[PDB]
């Protein structure tokens, strides 16, 4: 509902992985209200 | 522009290196739909 529709959106390649990575990561930033992202790699260094 | 055009006769480069060669500054704006000259000199891809 927030994408907008434009012609860089229709012709510029990104890469699908990026993509599903970045997807995960909003969502799991967003759990643990950690808004960096260095720190919350640096708080899945240790977990189990 | 016309230092541009023989920096870019001389050595077969690219015309952004040639203009890299005429004092122009390092755009942050991505130009035609792609990595900008900072992204895609400093975060392709972002180090950790």
């Amino acid at each position: 509902a927030k994408l907008v529709l434009s012609q860089d959106n229709l012709d510029n390649e990104i890469s699908a992985l990026s993509l599903a990575n970045e997807q995960l990561e909003t969502a799991l930033m967003a759990q643990t209200g950690k808004t960096d992202k260095n720190k919350y790699y640096e708080t899945l260094a240790t977990s189990r | 522009f016309t230092e541009t055009l023989l920096y870019r006769k001389r050595y077969g480069i690219d015309t952004e290196t040639a203009l890299m060669l005429c004092n122009a500054g390092i755009s942050r704006i991505s130009y035609d739909g792609q990595l900008s000259h900072f992204d895609r000199l400093f975060n392709n891809p972002p180090l950790n």
